[PDB]
DNA sequence: GTCCCTGTTCGGGCGCCC
DNA sequence: GGGGGCGCCCGAACAGGGACTG
């Protein structure tokens, strides 16, 4: 018997257009769907169902098996309404427990909101439309409805393994331990056996502090860059000051003129360097608000990011370095940053991506390996903040 | 005959009720066509006579078809359409001959009186009430004019063909409305056997396939094309030849050209498209600018030539090559073997107040990639008129993520290039200009000006300006009054943001003037400083331009 | 706050298909 | 004098960030 589910008040279901898919992905999708249809989990539907949600498919690692991925972000926004110890574990392992959901049927009056459409190559046919009969992978209702059954499956494993932390987020199960790798892995395989029957390291993660140049001669240009940087940074760290450094710039000087640093300007630069090695004071994570992530391209495979909920109130600031394909690296960056957020606060950030919308949409699903998909928006990075978080 | 297919259940939108819109006068000729049609349909159950139980009514007319021998009965359901529920359209796009693979055997079938062979939801029939002026009827089948008719037809058709598709996986059926292209790798005898099986399958579900519209030999007429065995051709495109052109007639002209550009390389519509700018209505007459009438002529010459396209071979590579046509115009040719186009096309969309050729190229590449994926389900390899190192410089100095798929350089001018390059470090022996501008939001008066480290200063008063403008003007002034090498310090994220993205084109005349200057210079270094923080001598020029505003 | 400027969406013509 | 699809171009509406008023 089914758990009634509803939409938030005054919201209609998703009506998002399916985007074009490669031949590979359509073949995988058609193969997957016909068998899901043969198991009763999805049903063919017509066009009188006015709702829709995009689908695609990712193939994993070195495998020859694809995974369907319904982009349920809109439906999740409209669907009716966390272990702190997870972020310490030496190893964290992430398993895909999405298959579990197809054991629970889905509320009849809600099924129509899960509609999706399979495209054909060169539009040989009209789209083929399906809807779900069971808890769909990637819907936010799915882990909720199935939670009670989930607790009951882990219960023996958890009891017998008290120092293993198991966390669930959507289709994912995060499993952390302080075990030696090998004992950890032997444990993970213990749980898969356990589940069948029915690598992360959040230590390594480190903050990327704001940096100040150090050098033996400064030009007017050097100092102008510095004062501008510090002025911005004072919005984050109110203890930054720039009066002495700025009085070295009195007059109308050539950019390449060399300015010897006075005692106090040397001093003030010394404080600032230390005021920067403090934690941002007064930042309290609030679950009623979205995590927001900004990413700036620093070049050379280097990417800087900050996570915050209110301007200049960072929860984390970090770096992502890589080996060249910007769009791939960016897509990888976004997955790593989301991963960290789920592990640290149990939520998914909203991304401000420094890329053109068509550029991103044309390629991001070639590099996507997660079972969830974060909200995002596209923005043109003002070239200034690129300088501020610079290496 | 009417299909024994299950009807598709349909509702009015809530709180709403069927149309009560009154029949309109009708030609004597049309009325006979209608009665002739209606007594036939009525006889066959397609429509049922209704009485005064039926309050509703919607207007009907008729237009003559291509066959120039039969009428098409239409209903202006515009009112019922608004009150009818939403559908999710299942037609996702238009098939293209360039995506067809070579087939040993080919058939094109049309379904006869297709709509009228698919039953309409019984509880919904009442709202389709119509009056044939000198009888009152309702529809029992899909009406031509109702908005649910296409998706319900296309969807019904897909259900009907699915058993056959499953049973015959290696027969290819391109299905556009009621029109079927059937391809097979069978010899003509065995293929004809499968066609008959497909027609019996269709007939069982009430869909007829009249021999009259059954094509058995090349060239096949399909989707506005002629399909020959090793090449396809677009059916001839005839451009108008007026002397007085209206908006409506520019708009119809641009359309045929855009349609044409799928196989005729080189087509351009910038100068024609720009005429449409600002106009009030379709009636309007516009005078062809001299560049417009010139452009029109080139296109005219292009269309006089003989052109065809080929079919797709999946065992070969997809190659796309792009040519710069100037002014944000691009053409491309997609092929697998040299000088045998699969298809062609153009990109000309103006995205952004300010941009440059490398960005525009990147957008063209992205448009082609998405289009290749629709038609062939894969990305092509590119041939682009841009040096590897031009690209590499851009990717190095642009603060955004950008990327072009696998590509190779072709030396076919005009090559895409960066027209100037801001310095990364300040310039020795270059005069340092501290620029600035202020404007009075109420009076709209402003000043732009600079101060230099060599003691020069200059203020220019402006009228009807904006703060951003004055800030761009100050930079233009420093550029105008400086040597071939100049250091400029600004406090404007606005100005700094435009100039640093290296545009070579802009909607803004002032930005264009700036660009012209940036191209003439040997070296420019543009630096930023926070405004109003006493930074000399941003501070000094700030007083000069603030004075009086 | 207001004003300015820039981007996106989206609806309106037209083209083509049925 | 009607419909649905895709495409193209355009302008209108609206969103979001920066600069400014005192
Ligand atoms: N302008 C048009 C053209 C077609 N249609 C719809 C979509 S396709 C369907 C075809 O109906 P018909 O069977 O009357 O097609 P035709 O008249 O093309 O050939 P016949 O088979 O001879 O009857 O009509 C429409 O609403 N408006
Ligand atoms: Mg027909």
């Amino acid at each position: 018997e089914t758990v009634p589910v509803k939409l938030k008040p005054g919201m209609d279901g998703p009506k998002v257009k399916q985007w074009p898919l490669t031949e590979e992905k359509i073949k995988a999708l058609v193969e997957i769907c016909t068998e899901m249809e043969k198991e009763g989990k999805i049903s063919k539907i017509g066009p009188e169902n006015p709702y829709n949600t995009p689908v695609f498919a990712i193939k994993k690692k070195d495998s020859t098996k694809w995974r369907k991925l319904v982009d349920f972000r809109e439906l999740n926004k409209r669907t009716q309404d966390h272990p702190a110890g997870l972020k310490k574990k030496k190893s964290v392992t992430v398993l895909d427990v999405g298959d579990a959901y197809f054991s629970v049927p889905l509320d009849e009056d809600f099924r129509k909101y899960t509609a999706f459409t399979i495209p054909s190559i060169n539009n040989e046919t009209p789209g083929i439309r399906y809807q779900y009969n069971v808890l769909p992978q990637g819907w936010k209702g799915s882990p909720a409805i199935f939670q009670s059954s989930m607790t009951k499956i882990l219960e023996p494993f958890r009891k017998q393994n008290p120092d293993i932390v198991i966390y669930q987020y959507m289709d994912d199960l995060y499993v952390g331990s302080d075990l030696e790798i090998g004992q950890h892995r032997t444990k993970i395989e213990e749980l898969r056996q356990h589940l069948l029957r029915w690598e992360l390291h959040p230590d390594k993660w480190t903050v990327q502090p704001i940096v100040l140049p150090e050098k033996d001669s400064w030009t007017v240009n050097d100092i102008q860059k510095l004062v501008g940087k510090l002025n911005w940074a004072s919005q984050i760290y109110p203890g930054i000051k720039v009066r002495q450094l700025s009085k070295l710039l009195r007059g109308t000087k050539a950019l390449t003129e060399v300015i010897p640093l006075t005692e106090e300007a040397e001093l003030e630069l010394a404080e600032n360097r230390e005021i920067l090695k403090e934690p941002v004071h007064g930042v309290y994570y609030d679950p009623s608000k979205d995590l927001i992530a900004e990413i700036q391209k620093q070049g050379q495979g280097q990417w800087t990011y900050q996570i915050y909920q209110e301007p200049f109130k960072n929860l984390k600031t970090g770096k992502y370095a890589r080996m060249t394909n910007d769009v791939k690296q960016l897509t990888e960056a976004v997955q790593k940053i989301t991963t960290e957020s789920i592990v640290i606060w149990g939520k998914t950030p909203k991304f401000k991506l420094p890329i053109q919308k068509e550029t991103w949409e044309t390629w991001w699903t070639e590099y996507w390996q997660a079972t969830w998909i974060p909200e995002w928006e596209f923005v043109n990075t003002p070239p200034l903040v690129k300088l501020w978080y610079q290496l | 005959p009417i299909s024994p297919i299950e009807t598709v259940p349909v509702k009015l939108k809530p709180g709403m009720d069927g149309p009560k819109v009154k029949q309109w006068p009708l030609t004597e000729e049309k009325i006979k066509a209608l009665v002739e049609i209606c007594t036939e349909m009525e006889k066959e159950g397609k429509i049922s006579k209704i009485g005064p139980e039926n309050p509703y009514n919607t207007p009907v007319f008729a237009i003559k078809k291509k066959d120039s021998t039969k009428w098409r009965k239409l209903v202006d359901f515009r009112e019922l359409n608004k009150r009818t529920q939403d559908f999710w359209e299942v037609q996702l796009g238009i098939p293209h001959p360039a995506g067809l693979k070579k087939k040993k055997s080919v058939t094109v079938l049309d379904v006869g009186d297709a709509y009228f062979s698919v039953p309409l939801d019984e509880d919904f029939r009442k709202y389709t009430a119509f009056t044939i002026p000198s009888i009152r009827y309702q529809y029992n089948v899909l009406p031509q004019g109702w908005k649910g008719s296409p998706a319900i037809f296309q969807s019904s058709m897909t259900k009907i063909l699915e058993p056959f598709r499953k049973q015959n996986p290696d027969i290819v059926i391109y299905q556009y409305m009621d029109d079927l292209y059937v391809g097979s790798d069978l010899e003509i005898g065995q293929h004809r056997t499968k066609i008959e099986e497909l027609r019996q399958h269709l007939l069982r579900w009430g869909l007829t396939t009249p021999d009259k519209k059954h094509q058995k030999e090349p060239p096949f007429l399909w989707m506005g094309y002629e399909l020959h065995p090793d090449k396809w051709t677009v059916q001839p495109i005839v451009l108008p030849e007026k002397d007085s052109w209206t908006v409506n007639d520019i708009c119809k002209l641009v359309g045929k050209l855009n349609w044409a550009s799928q196989i005729y390389p080189g087509i351009k519509v910038r100068q024609l498209s720009k005429l449409l700018r600002g106009t009030k209505a379709l009636t309007e007459v516009i005078p062809l600018t001299e560049e417009a009438e010139l452009e029109l002529a080139e296109n005219r010459e292009i269309l006089k030539e003989p052109v065809h396209g080929v079919y797709y071979d999946p065992s070969k590579d997809l190659i796309a090559e792009i040519q710069k046509q100037g002014q944000g115009q691009w053409t491309y040719q997609i092929y697998q073997e040299p000088f045998k186009n699969l298809k062609t096309g153009k990109y000309a969309r103006m995205r952004g107040a300010h941009t440059n050729d490398v960005k525009q190229l990147t957008e063209a590449v992205q448009k082609i990639t998405t289009e290749s994926i629709v038609i062939w389900g894969k990305t092509p390899k590119f041939k682009l008129p841009i040096q590897k190192e031009t690209w590499e410089t851009w990717w190095t100095e642009y603060w955004q993520a950008t990327w072009i798929p696998e590509w190779e350089f072709v030396n076919t001018p005009p090559l895409v290039k960066l027209w100037y390059q801001l310095e990364k470090e300040p310039i020795v022996g270059a005069e340092t200009f501290y620029v600035d501008g202020a404007a009075n939001r109420e009076t709209k008066l402003g000043k732009a000006g600079y101060v230099t480290n060599r003691g020069r200063q200059k203020v220019v008063t402006l009228t009807d300006t904006t703060n951003q403008k004055t800030e761009l003007q100050a930079i233009y002034l420093a550029l105008q009054d400086s040597g071939l090498e100049v250091n400029i310090v600004t406090d404007s994220q606005y100005a700094l943001g435009i100039i640093q993205a290296q545009p070579d084109q802009s909607e803004s005349e002032l930005v264009n003037q700036i660009i012209e200057q940036l191209i003439k210079k040997e070296k420019v270094y543009l630096a930023w400083v926070p405004a109003h923080k006493g930074i000399g001598g941003n501070e000094q020029v700030d007083k000069l331009v603030s004075a009086g505003i």
